[PDB]
């Protein structure tokens, strides 16, 4: 090789230092990906925390980024496929629509390219649903016929201080989802449910704990322990 | 873009110098830098060579072991340590920038050179010294010592032009590209050990000394140069 | 079937 | 919409069209007269292989 | 009213396909049933191009087809020599999300787009010895997907929002806008004559757009899917389409009419990006299932497999003497084949 | 009788060895795996380890079936030398898997920023310096001489000495990577333990730690304990006696037989690799 080739591979090698530089400062922070519908308070549960925008934060000094991308997402959604996580936030008080939220958590969780993405769920406006189910006007059972025979899980034990009737309601609601992500999951990603509310400021830890339970399954399939 | 270079001055023999110089309009830390004297009465010839990343440095055969080059990139400087210099050492010296990648085009600037006064390699020959010479087309031949043909298929040859009272500019580099604002008059076509320059329609302001550069390997080497005059 | 080279490879030349 | 769609379906009825064989013959023509210029399809030596 | 004109859409629609299908009077495997085979062709890794840190997601070769521009979603618009394995430039991109690339044909500018709706244009060989960006040319509502140059002024980005547009790069703003497709524009390609390009959207349907006049041509439909890339035939009356339907399908200009569909019972995964040859004979291809498989042209046989890749094959390129293939998968190495 | 069944033996545990190292090194070498902490700690194992045992193991043959050494003076120094080089690199490499683990399961993010590859390369480099530091003497511990009329290469070690590095580097060797092993993986599987998918994983996951660990002990126990017998009671010499030496030297061999096997060859994605490079 003449001077100006060997000058050349010089300069890619600062060039590929830079790069790995780079990298390594880059890889140190967990991407996640925010999902939902409209009349779902993923602008308000990332305010809480606080084409495309993006919100940054931190806790335990491990940075996240989640982004939000402002229909008919088979197709961008290839883009987060390297992320660590989805957050999938619902209207669990609405009942019109929720059968379409179910239908969308169908849609993301069968992905052919989120095949081992693991997904965040919040059951989102929970004091609106308690408020719902207190006022009676509107029936679950009206929307879904099975709500009459289901019947409270054994060893819920929810939380000290809630009627019976939201916490039947609430885990209905969450029980669908699960069923969804459970029909075929593989063992390959998982979903982690949640119950946020709309004041709830304890929305960063949830996901900090989630991120670090993927992170857990990632590394015990990378030292062949699964 | 801008080189000021400030050191020099009469300096008794065997004493030491230092010769700092800065760069403004460019991104100084990519560019490669060269240090280049030229005598009063002589031509062109190189001097050191530091890398981007200061990770190759190079030294002239007349100068090792008595001179000393660095660079700092947050400052934006170039520092150039002469010790126990020659009588023949007082020249007017030059920072010239090059980049190194596929396509680039090295030696394209040339910093403003101080003045110093004082009280094998690939020998390159042009035949011509001085042409009496506007409207005529001109011819300059220079020779190499070697062929100047790697196994890549890159000829590495430059031609410098120097304007009377002024600094050169990079003009052809490997003997075929032509940098950026130099006129279409110019040309350059040959082959290893034997290299063409032809100018068409010479005007005013076009004269000067034409200097050949071979960068096949160091140290570099310049010619002798060819003088146009009226 | 212990022959002399393995023998003497676990115990030592001292006592083989 | 309806006036945009019957407009552009109007526009797309008249226009000169060209038997499939004779496509198909120009595009084989074509296909054969440059076989030789392809160095993928005619493997190249190692020695002229730039890579 | 309505029903007058829904009755003279469907007598138009059925008078062009009576026209499209009186025009199918051979078919071209019947053509050239009598031409030989190309046969098992091997080809290996003669470089790898190793320096991306995150899955490469487009590619463009440059003009000279030394040097080759790589975009991938790590932020980086790394251009490569190809011959040697050298970097040439490294620029770092303001959006991470990117998910198309272009090398301007006089070599002086790149383009990058992605989810930023933003077609970002980089000026390499100036001054200053640095790349910056030249133009951030923005009006596209949904994602970017696929740009490529005309000349050192004008460009044309196809973006998510069902809509391809022509952009003067130093207007900034778009000088021809090309409207009517369903679904996601999700590729683009050209013609050696630069007057015509035809787009897949995933309405599971192609396009040939006019860039002068901006009125469409023709429409495209035989595949069951959306077209998830689309190269065009180096003729300039052809060109082949490759959907989710692990098919690809060669039409045509001229005659307005599908000719073959590529496909095999052992692949069903989809197909991410097709490339011809320089002469035209042989049909790259890059499926889903981690590897590549080559198809003739005029027999529709896989005539090889390029089974190098860790993850599945993003890009595909072709140098312009086709001297080389250049396949970018999602492992973050792209691979030169020859 | 025996003499027809040890070289067929010794043959057995040295294909399947160097197969399954073969098939593991080439996975991880060109199987698309990138660099990275696990990849170097497994890779690391797997080449030194286990490749330089079954490569060692043929010369321990030659000695128990030839009836005499055959490769003269620098040989057999030199392959002594490396057996327990690559000995105590191998247990040293199990010790360094099992922290690794360790701090990829206790804190999946912070260690992130511990557990780069460059401190992977540390570690193995650290690693091959105490395996070097503590195999030093071996080089000088075998000695070639000439026995009765033919020729044979043994300890020639004052038997105070030879004691002493017998002492030593069972201590090193076997005792501080078995503690390290045992500690980690009991505080991890305590870790661990504080949905049917989450149990069957968490159970797979224990039953792979317990495997790991039950083949580190119970392999090169056998060598160990016969030769502390030897050192520190009555050892007889009686056909019996060589069948344990027989059976000592094969589990010997059999750690490094089945560490492939178990800490890669068994999980789906080491598997995807291998099918990826064929």
């Amino acid at each position: 090789v003449s001077a100006e080739d060997k000058a050349a591979a010089e300069r890619s090698k600062m060039i590929d230092k830079n790069l790995r530089e780079d990298g390594e400062k880059a890889r140190r922070t967990l991407r996640l990906l925010l999902l939902g519908a409209d009349n779902s308070g993923k602008s308000t549960i990332v305010k809480q925390m606080r084409g495309i925008f993006e919100t940054k934060f931190q806790v335990d000094k491990v940075n996240f980024h989640m982004f939000d991308v402002g229909d008919e997402r088979r197709k961008w959604i290839q883009c987060f496929n390297d992320v660590t996580a989805i957050i999938f936030v619902v209207d669990s008080s609405d009942y019109n629509r929720l059968q379409e939220a179910l239908n969308d958590f169908k849609s993301i969780w069968n992905n052919r390219w989120l095949r081992t993405i693991s997904v965040i769920l919040f059951l989102n406006k929970q004091d609106l649903l308690a408020e719902k189910v207190l006022a009676g006007k509107s029936k679950i059972e009206d929307y879904f016929p099975e709500f009459a025979r289901y019947t409270t899980p054994e060893a819920a034990t929810p939380e000290p201080g809630d009627d019976p009737r939201v916490t039947r309601a609430k885990y209905f609601i969450r029980k669908e989802f699960v069923d969804i992500s459970t029909a075929s999951g593989d063992g390959r990603h998982i979903c982690y449910p949640h119950f946020t509310c709309a004041v709830d400021t304890e929305n960063a830890r949830r996901i900090f704990n989630d991120c670090k339970d993927i992170i857990l399954q990632m590394n015990l399939r990378e030292y062949n322990l699964v | 873009v801008q080189l000021v270079e400030s050191g020099g001055g009469l300096v008794q023999p065997g004493g030491s110098r230092k010769l700092s110089c800065s760069a403004s309009g460019f991104a100084f830390s990519s560019f490669g830098m060269h240090w280049v004297r030229q005598a009063p009465e002589k031509g062109l010839e190189w001097v050191a060579y530091i890398s981007s990343g200061s990770g190759t440095i190079y030294y002239a055969d007349t100068v090792k072991g008595r001179f000393t080059i660095s660079r700092d990139d947050p400052k934006n400087t170039l520092f150039l340590q002469m010790t126990s210099l020659r009588s023949e050492d007082t020249a007017m010296y030059y920072c010239v920038r090059s980049i190194y990648y596929y396509g680039s085009s090295p030696f394209d600037f040339w910093g403003q050179g101080t003045t110093l006064t004082v009280s094998s390699d690939i020998v390159m020959t042009q035949a011509t010294s001085s042409v009496p010479v506007p409207g005529e087309s001109v011819s300059i031949s220079c020779r190499s010592s070697k062929s100047l043909l790697h196994s890549n298929g890159n000829t590495y040859l430059y031609w410098f032009l120097q304007r009377p009272g002024q600094s050169p500019q990079l003009l052809i580099y490997r003997m075929s590209n032509l940098a950026s604002g130099v006129p279409d008059r110019f040309s350059g076509s040959g082959s290893g050990t034997a290299f063409t320059l032809t100018i068409s329609r010479l005007e005013a302001e076009d004269v000067g000394v034409y200097y050949c550069m071979q960068h096949l390997e160091y140290p570099l080497t310049f010619g002798a140069g060819t003088k146009l005059e009226l | 079937g212990w022959t002399l080279n393995s023998a003497g490879y676990l115990l030592g030349p001292h006592a083989v | 919409q309806a006036r945009k769609l019957v407009e552009q379906l109007k526009m797309e009825a008249n226009i000169d069209r060209i038997k499939v064989s004779k496509a198909a013959a120009d595009l084989m023509a074509y296909c054969e007269a440059h076989a030789k210029e392809d160095p993928l399809l005619t493997p190249v030596p190692a020695s002229e292989n730039p890579f | 009213e309505l029903d007058q004109l829904r009755q003279e859409a469907e007598q138009l629609k059925n008078q062009i396909r009576d026209a499209r299908k009186a025009c199918a009077d051979a078919t071209l495997s019947q053509i050239t049933n009598n031409i030989d085979p190309v046969g098992r062709i091997q080809m290996r890794t003669r470089r790898t191009l190793r320096g991306h840190l995150a899955k490469i997601y487009a590619m463009h070769w440059g003009t000279d087809s030394r040097l080759l521009v790589s975009a991938s979603q790590d932020g980086k618009l790394i251009i490569w020599d190809s011959y040697t394995t050298n970097k040439v430039h490294a620029i770092p991109l303001r959006s991470s999300w990117v998910m198309t690339c272009a090398y301007a044909p006089s070599g002086n500018y790149v383009a990058c787009g992605g989810l930023d709706n933003i077609c970002s244009i980089y000026n390499l060989k100036t001054r200053e010895g640095n790349v910056r960006v030249s133009r951030e040319l923005a009006g596209h509502t949904g994602y970017l997907s696929c740009c490529r140059f005309l000349d050192d002024n004008q460009i044309v980005t196809s973006s998510g929002d069902t809509t391809c547009a022509l952009w003067d790069i130093e207007t900034g703003q778009q000088t021809t806008t090309f409207t009517g497709h369903t679904g996601d524009v999700m590729s683009l390609s050209l013609a050696p004559d630069t007057r015509l390009f035809v787009s897949g959207a995933c309405d599971a349907s192609a396009k040939l757009w006019d860039v002068r006049e901006g009125m469409c041509r023709q429409t495209f439909t035989g595949h069951e899917s959306d077209i998830n890339a689309i190269c065009f035939f180096p003729n300039g009356n052809a060109f082949a389409t490759g959907s989710d339907d692990a098919t690809c399908r060669l039409f045509d200009l001229r005659a307005d009419q599908e000719l073959m569909t590529y496909s095999h019972d052992n692949i069903i995964c989809g197909i991410t990006s097709v490339s011809f040859s320089k002469s035209g004979r042989l049909l790259l291809a890059g499926y889903d299932d981690f590897n590549c498989n080559v198809w003739d042209a005029l027999k529709a046989d896989r005539a090889g497999v390029l089974a190098g890749h860790d993850n599945r094959v993003s890009c595909l390129g072709v140098t312009d003497d086709g001297m080389a293939v250049a396949t970018g998968s999602w492992d973050s190495f792209l691979k030169i084949w020859n | 009788p025996e003499a027809v069944i040890v070289p067929l033996l010794f043959a057995l545990i040295f294909l399947v060895g160097t197969v399954g190292n073969t098939l593991v090194l080439a996975v991880l070498l060109r199987g698309g795996q990138a660099v990275s902490t696990t990849n170097l700690f497994i890779l690391n194992l797997g080449v030194a380890d286990l490749c330089f045992i079954l490569c060692c193991v043929p010369f321990q043959a030659t000695i128990y079936t030839l009836d005499g050494w055959v490769f003269g003076s620098l040989l057999c120094k030199a392959v002594h030398f490396l057996i327990f080089l690559t000995m105590h690199a191998s247990s040293f490499t199990l010790a360094a898997v099992s922290l690794d683990r360790y701090l990829a399961i206790r804190y999946p993010l912070h260690s992130r920023e511990l557990r780069t590859p460059r401190n992977a390369l540390a570690a193995i480099g650290l690693i091959w310096g105490l395996s070097l530091l503590f195999s030093g003497p071996y080089l000088s511990y075998y000695q070639q001489s000439q026995l009765a009329n033919l020729t044979v290469c043994h300890p020639a070690w004052s038997a105070p000495r030879r004691r002493a590095m017998d002492i030593c580097t069972f201590v090193f060797s076997y005792l501080l990577p078995v503690l390290v092993l045992g500690l980690t993986y009991a505080r991890t599987l305590r870790y661990l333990w504080r949905g049917s998918g989450a149990r069957r994983a968490k159970r797979k996951v224990t039953r792979m730690i317990l495997i790991v660990a039950a083949l580190f002990c119970l392999c090169w126990m056998p060598h160990h304990a016969l030769i502390l017998c030897v050192w520190f009671g009555q050892f007889p010499l009686t056909r019996a006696t060589y069948a344990l030496r027989i059976l000592s030297h094969l589990v010997s061999y059999a750690n490094s037989c089945v560490n492939p096997i178990v800490y890669a060859l068994v999980s789906k994605h080491f598997r995807k690799g291998f099918r990826t490079i064929c």
